[PDB]
C-alpha cells in the first residue's frame, strides 16, 4: 500500500482484526503496522492553493502571495479565514477594497508597500431622527448616471468536420 | 385523490353593486431569495493525477481542459461575491438607528441588530441562521463579505428605511417620523392618512403581532428556508458524486492510481491510467457544466433580489405580488446563509361591506362624478368615499366635477350635491 | 474600464476560440497532433485508431465550447431582455422603479448604441441642500384636525406652513390645501395653529 502523507499516533478504536481503514472517498485513512500492533492515522502533506497579489506592472513589480486554506506554519505575515498571506502589511486602518482576497480581507498597494486589511462598507452616517423633525429639501440638481448592458455576441460558426477533419 | 384547485367562490357581480372593505389589516409575509453559492475551487490536475508525474505528462495531451475548468470555477466564484455585493450594497453609507425607539408604537427590535451579541445580527437573523445546515484537489473559497458585514449592510438598509423612507435610496436620508412616512406610504395605495393616524395604535399593534408571528413560524419548522437548503444539498451531491467518481475504474484494472504504477511498467500503465484520466476528466467537465448552470440560476435569483430591495424596501412598488400579497407597504431585509429574506409589510382589506352604487348622480340635469372615490348608498343615503376603505362624506362640489348632463351616462342616479 | 462589461464579454469569446483552436495542437494520445502526418505515415488499420483518438479530444473539446457559449448566450440574452426592459419603461417612459433607471427620480433616459451592447444616460433628480423643520402630521383650528391634500407640515420656528414632500415651497395653511376628518382627541402629535379660510 503506497502513498505519501504524515503518520500520526491514531485514537481509532481498531478492532483485533482490522488492518487499516478508509475514508468516504474509498482512500486509505488510517493503518495498522505490519511489524507493530500499533495504528497510525495519515493526514495528506499540507497542501493548498497558490495566488499572486498584485497592482499592474504598470505601476509597480512589488506583490504579495496568498497561500489557501492553511497555517502559517508549513510555508510581515498575515493569517486570515482565507490562508497565510506573506509580502503584504496588516494595517488597522479600513479602507474601499481594491484587491479582494476574502473573509473581508483585501488589498491594495499604497504609499510604497502593499497593504491587506480589513475592508470598509462605506461612510457611517447615523440619522437626526424624531417624531417631530423632518428634512426638506430646498434644492436639487440633475444627476446623469451611465449603465452599460451587453446586448449581443460575436455570431461566431463553426464546421465540426473541418475543424476534426480538415 | 385529484386534488383541489382551491375553494370555490361566486362574487355577487351586479351592475349595481360594490363591496367596499370598512377595515384592514397589516400582512407581513417572508420571501426567501437565495443570493450566492459555495465558491468552491477544483485542482482538476490533483483530482485527476494526484501525486503523479507519468499522469500528469499524459494529461498534458489533452491540452487546456484543466486550465478551462479552473477558469470558468473561478468566473463562477466571482461571480457569486458579485451576486451579493449587487443585493446588499446599494447603500453608500452605514446608517445607524438612535437609542430614541419612538417609532410611533411600531416595534422593530426583533428585526433591528441585537448589540449584546457578539455577532451583530437580529434574533430573525439568527433563527434563519440556525434553520440551515477534501484532500482531493477540491476546495471552498471562503466570500468576500461575512456574515458581520452583510448584517451591517442590511442594519444599514433598515435604519434607512425607518428613518428616512425611500429618500435614502434617492439621494442623502432625510429623517421623517415613521407614522407620517407611513402615512404617505398609504397614500400610495390609495388609501387616505388620515385611516393611519385614527388607527396608529391599531396598525402597529398588528405589525408587532406579524412580527412575532414571523418568530413562531421560523422557529417551529425550517422548511420555509428550503430553497436555501436545497441550494446547498445540490452542490454537496456534485461534489460527492465527483469524489465518488474517483473510486470507479472506468474500464481500467483499478481505481488507483499508484497501485498500478506499482504493478504495471509504463508501456502498459500508460493505458490504465489513459482510461482513469478519460473517465475523471468526464466527470469534472459534467460537475462544472451543472455548476455553471445553477451559477445562472442563482445570478437570476440574485438580480431579482437585488430588483426587490431596490423597488421594495429602498422604494415602495404598485408592482403586483412582486413585494408580497396585498398592497405594498414597505419591506425590511433579513439576511441569511447565502441568500435573502425580505418581510413585506402590506395592506390588506379586512372587513368589507356590500354598497349599492352609482357611477355619477343628477343634480340640476348635470353629471357630477367623484374627483377620487364612489358613490355608494347604503339603502336611504347617498355617499361618496375612497374605494379602498370605508369613510363616507357628503357629496359635494368639492368632491366632484361636473361633466355633461343626465341623458347620456349609463346606470346614474339622484341625489343632492350640497354647496357649502 | 467604463465599458468592461462589453469588452469583457469579446476577451471570453475570444479564449473560447483560442483555446479551441490550441486543442488542435494536441495529441490526446495519440502519436501527433497533425492528421496529415499520420495518414502520410502509417496504414489505415492503425491510422484509424490514432484518428479516433484526435477525433474523441476535438469533437469533446467542440463540445465544451458550444455549451460554454450556449450558458454565455443565456447570459447574454437576460442582459439584452433587460436592456429592452429598460428602453421601454425608461426612455419610452418614466419609471417608478427605484434604481432601476439610476440612483434617484428618474426624469428621463437616453440610449446610445455601443459595441455589442447600448448604454442608457439617465437624467434623474437628486436632493441636494436639505434643511430641517419642526413638522406635525395635523393641526388643530376649532377642534377639527386639518391634514394635508398633497403635502406635508412644517415649523420653522414660529410659523407653520404646507409644502410638497421633496421641495420647500412653503404656503399658507388654508381649507384649499387641507382636508378636514375627525377632531384633535384621537390624533397623535397633532398641534395647535391658524387655518386662514380665503
Ligand atoms: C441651488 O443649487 C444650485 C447649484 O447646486 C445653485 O446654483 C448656483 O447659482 C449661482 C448663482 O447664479 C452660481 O454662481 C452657481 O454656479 C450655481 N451652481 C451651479 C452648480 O451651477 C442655486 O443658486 C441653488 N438655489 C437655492 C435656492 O439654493
Ligand atoms: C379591524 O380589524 C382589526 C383586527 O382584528 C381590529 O383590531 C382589534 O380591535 C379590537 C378593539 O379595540 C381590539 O380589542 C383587538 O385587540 C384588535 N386586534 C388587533 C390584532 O389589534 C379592529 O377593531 C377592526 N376595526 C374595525 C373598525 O372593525
Ligand atoms: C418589542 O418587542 C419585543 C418582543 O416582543 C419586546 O421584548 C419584550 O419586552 C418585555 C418587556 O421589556 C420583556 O418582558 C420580554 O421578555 C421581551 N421579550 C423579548 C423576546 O425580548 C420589546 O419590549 C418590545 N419593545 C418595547 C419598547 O417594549
Ligand atoms: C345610510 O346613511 C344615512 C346617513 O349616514 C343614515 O341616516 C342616518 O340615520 C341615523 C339613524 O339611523 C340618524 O341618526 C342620522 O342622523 C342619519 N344621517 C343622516 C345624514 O340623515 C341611514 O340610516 C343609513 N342607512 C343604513 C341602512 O345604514
Ligand atoms: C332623475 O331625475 C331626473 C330629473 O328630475 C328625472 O328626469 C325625468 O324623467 C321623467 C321620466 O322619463 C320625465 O317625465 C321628466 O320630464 C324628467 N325630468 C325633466 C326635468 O324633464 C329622472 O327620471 C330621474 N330618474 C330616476 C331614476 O329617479
Ligand atoms: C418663520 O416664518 C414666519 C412667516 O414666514 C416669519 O414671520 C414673518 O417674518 C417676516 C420677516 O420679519 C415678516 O415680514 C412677516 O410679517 C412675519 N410673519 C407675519 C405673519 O407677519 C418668521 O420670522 C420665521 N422665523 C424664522 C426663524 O425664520
Ligand atoms: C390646542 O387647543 C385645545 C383647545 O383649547 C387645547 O385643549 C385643551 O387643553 C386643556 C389643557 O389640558 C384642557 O383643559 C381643555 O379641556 C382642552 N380643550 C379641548 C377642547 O380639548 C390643547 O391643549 C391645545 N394644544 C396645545 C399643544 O396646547
Ligand atoms: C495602535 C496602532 O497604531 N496600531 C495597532 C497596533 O498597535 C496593534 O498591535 C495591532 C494589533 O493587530 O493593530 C494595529
Ligand atoms: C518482528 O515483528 C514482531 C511483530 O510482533 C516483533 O515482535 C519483533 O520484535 C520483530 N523482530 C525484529 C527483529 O524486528
Ligand atoms: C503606464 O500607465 C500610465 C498611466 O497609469 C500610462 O500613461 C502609460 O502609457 C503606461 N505605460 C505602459 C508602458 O504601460
Ligand atoms: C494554526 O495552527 C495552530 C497551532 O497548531 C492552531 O492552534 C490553529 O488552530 C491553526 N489554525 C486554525 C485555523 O485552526
Ligand atoms: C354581499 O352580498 C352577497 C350576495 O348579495 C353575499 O353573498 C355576500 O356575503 C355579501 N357580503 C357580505 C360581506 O356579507
Ligand atoms: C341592471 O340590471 C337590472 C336587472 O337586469 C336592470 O333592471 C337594470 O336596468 C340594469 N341597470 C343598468 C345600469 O344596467
Ligand atoms: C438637523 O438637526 C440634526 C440634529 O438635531 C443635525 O444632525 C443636522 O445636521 C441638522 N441639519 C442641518 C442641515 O444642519
Ligand atoms: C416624541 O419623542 C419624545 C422623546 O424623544 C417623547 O418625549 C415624546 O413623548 C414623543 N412624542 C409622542 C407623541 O409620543
Amino acid at each position: 500500500l503506497t502513498g505519501t502523507g504524515v503518520l500520526t499516533e491514531s485514537n481509532k478504536k481498531f478492532l483485533p482484526f482490522q488492518q487499516f481503514g478508509r475514508d468516504i472517498a474509498d482512500t486509505t485513512d488510517a493503518v495498522r503496522d505490519p511489524q507493530t500492533l500499533e495504528i497510525l492515522d495519515i493526514t495528506p502533506c499540507s497542501f493548498g492553493g497558490v495566488s499572486v497579489i498584485t497592482p499592474g506592472t504598470n505601476t509597480s513589480n512589488q506583490v504579495a502571495v496568498l497561500y489557501q486554506d492553511v497555517n502559517c506554519t508549513e510555508v510581515n505575515v498575515f493569517q486570515t479565514r482565507a490562508g497565510c498571506l506573506i509580502g503584504a502589511e496588516h494595517v488597522n486602518n479600513s479602507y474601499e477594497c481594491d484587491i479582494p482576497i476574502g473573509a473581508g480581507i483585501c488589498a491594495s498597494y499604497q504609499t510604497q508597500s502593499i497593504i491587506a486589511y480589513t475592508m470598509s462598507l462605506g461612510a457611517e452616517n447615523s440619522v437626526a431622527y424624531s417624531n417631530n423633525s423632518i428634512a426638506i429639501p430646498t434644492n436639487f440638481t440633475i444627476s446623469v448616471t451611465t449603465e452599460i448592458l451587453p446586448v449581443s455576441m460575436t455570431k461566431t460558426s463553426v464546421d465540426c468536420t473541418m475543424y476534426i477533419c480538415g | 385523490y385529484t386534488m383541489s384547485l382551491g375553494a370555490e367562490n361566486s362574487v355577487a357581480y351586479s351592475n349595481n353593486s360594490i363591496a367596499i372593505p370598512t377595515n384592514f389589516t397589516i400582512s407581513v409575509t417572508t420571501e426567501i431569495l437565495p443570493v450566492s453559492m459555495t465558491k468552491t475551487s477544483v485542482d482538476c490536475t490533483m483530482y485527476i493525477c494526484g501525486d503523479s508525474t507519468e499522469c500528469s505528462n499524459l494529461l498534458l495531451q489533452y491540452g487546456s481542459f484543466c486550465t478551462q475548468l479552473n477558469r470558468a470555477l473561478t468566473g463562477i466564484a466571482v461571480e457569486q461575491d458579485k451576486n451579493t455585493q449587487e443585493v446588499f450594497a446599494q447603500v453608500k453609507q452605514i446608517y445607524k438607528t438612535p437609542p430614541i425607539k419612538d417609532f410611533g408604537g411600531f416595534n422593530f427590535s426583533q428585526i433591528l441588530p441585537d448589540p449584546s451579541k457578539p455577532s451583530k445580527r437580529s434574533f430573525i437573523e439568527d433563527l434563519l441562521f440556525n434553520k440551515v445546515t477534501k484532500f482531493n484537489g477540491l476546495t471552498v473559497l471562503p466570500p468576500l463579505l461575512t456574515d458581520e458585514m452583510i448584517a451591517q449592510y442590511t442594519s444599514a438598509l433598515l435604519a434607512g428605511t425607518i428613518t428616512s423612507g425611500w429618500t435614502f435610496g434617492a439621494g442623502a436620508a432625510l429623517q421623517i417620523p415613521f407614522a407620517m412616512q407611513m402615512a404617505y406610504r398609504f397614500n400610495g395605495i390609495g388609501v387616505t392618512q388620515n385611516v393611519l393616524y385614527e388607527n396608529q395604535k391599531l396598525i402597529a399593534n398588528q405589525f408587532n403581532s406579524a412580527i412575532g408571528k414571523i418568530q413562531d413560524s421560523l422557529s417551529s419548522t425550517a422548511s420555509a428556508l428550503g430553497k436555501l437548503q436545497d441550494v446547498v444539498n445540490q452542490n454537496a451531491q456534485a461534489l460527492n458524486t465527483l469524489v465518488k467518481q474517483l473510486s470507479s475504474n472506468f474500464g481500467a484494472i483499478s481505481s488507483v492510481l499508484n497501485d498500478i504504477l506499482s504493478r504495471l511498467d509504463p508501456p502498459e500503465a500508460e493505458v490504465q491510467i489513459d482510461r482513469l484520466i478519460t473517465g475523471r476528466l468526464q466527470s469534472l467537465q459534467t460537475y462544472v457544466t451543472q455548476q455553471l448552470i445553477r451559477a445562472a440560476e442563482i445570478r437570476a435569483s440574485a438580480n431579482l433580489a437585488a430588483t426587490k430591495m431596490s423597488e421594495c424596501v429602498l422604494g415602495q412598488s404598485k408592482r403586483v405580488d412582486f413585494c408580497g400579497k396585498g398592497y405594498h407597504l414597505m419591506s425590511f431585509p433579513q439576511s441569511a446563509p447565502h441568500g435573502v429574506v425580505f418581510l413585506h409589510v402590506t395592506y390588506v382589506p379586512a372587513q368589507e361591506k356590500n354598497f349599492t352604487t352609482a357611477p355619477a348622480i343628477c343634480h340640476d340635469g348635470k353629471a357630477h362624478f367623484p374627483r377620487e372615490g364612489v358613490f355608494v348608498s347604503n339603502g336611504t343615503h347617498w355617499f361618496v368615499t375612497q374605494r379602498n376603505f370605508y369613510e363616507p362624506q357628503i357629496i359635494t362640489t368639492d368632491n366632484t366635477f361636473v361633466s355633461g348632463n343626465c341623458d347620456v351616462v349609463i346606470g346614474i342616479v339622484n341625489n343632492t350635491v350640497y354647496d357649502p
